DNA sequence: ACGTCCGCCCGTTGTTTCTGTTCTT
DNA sequence: AAGAACAGAAACAACGGGCGGAACTATGCCGGACGT
RNA sequence: UUUGGCAUAGUUCC
């Protein structure tokens, strides 16, 4: 173990990857949320190209 | 800590050398409207002063 | 520097300490001289 | 349970150079 | 007809300071290791 | 009935 790497939402290595809208609603996640941001200390971060 | 700090503050580099580190990456996601969220997630930047 | 000049130095410790004190006083007055160590205290933030 | 060491403009000043004067041979 | 030391003025190069006005939100951070 | 600061980002108006 060499450390922890932040995970981008809805990406292949997130817990919401591939889930249906019913599962998203069960997890209290909006099915319309686009994803593509990190959660760092609670706040949501977006990388700018 | 390195990944978490660089994503949290936006100063892309090591903490000791946050002088020449380019600030302005990793902004906090806009959540005023869905259009604001989308146009924030699809955004570019020219590093010109 | 007072202690060194009281107990006797090696003719270069005194000079280096004089230069260091000069640097500290000069940076206290102005901390923007061209080509200086640019003294900091913590977290890398330069002084005021 | 504390205490020690570790990106552009243009006013100044310098450096270097190029001639003029006067004395001597 | 020749030579040297000194001095006044100028061409180029390097250095430094200068660069709008107000106002309103938010978020991260303020030093690190050690054991006698 | 008492007072933290530094930095960065975004926004409003000429």
């Amino acid at each position: 173990f060499i450390g922890k790497i932040p995970i981008m939402l809805r990406s292949t290595y997130c817990l919401l990857n591939g889930l249906t809208d019913r599962d998203l609603c069960e997890l209290n996640e909006c099915p319309l949320d686009p994803g593509g941001y990190f959660i760092i200390n609670g706040s949501e971060k977006v990388l700018i190209a | 800590d390195g990944l978490k700090y660089s994503l949290a503050t936006g100063n892309w580099g090591d903490q000791k050398k946050a002088h020449q580190a380019r600030a302005g990456v990793s902004q906090v996601l806009n959540r005023l409207t869905f259009a604001s969220t989308l146009s924030h997630l699809r955004r570019l930047n020219s590093p010109i002063g | 520097l007072r202690r060194n000049e009281q107990n006797g130095a090696a003719a270069h410790v005194i000079a280096e300490d004089v230069k260091l004190l000069q640097f500290h006083v000069a940076t206290m007055v102005d901390n923007e001289l061209p080509g200086l160590p640019r003294a900091m205290q913590k977290s890398g933030r330069p002084l005021k």
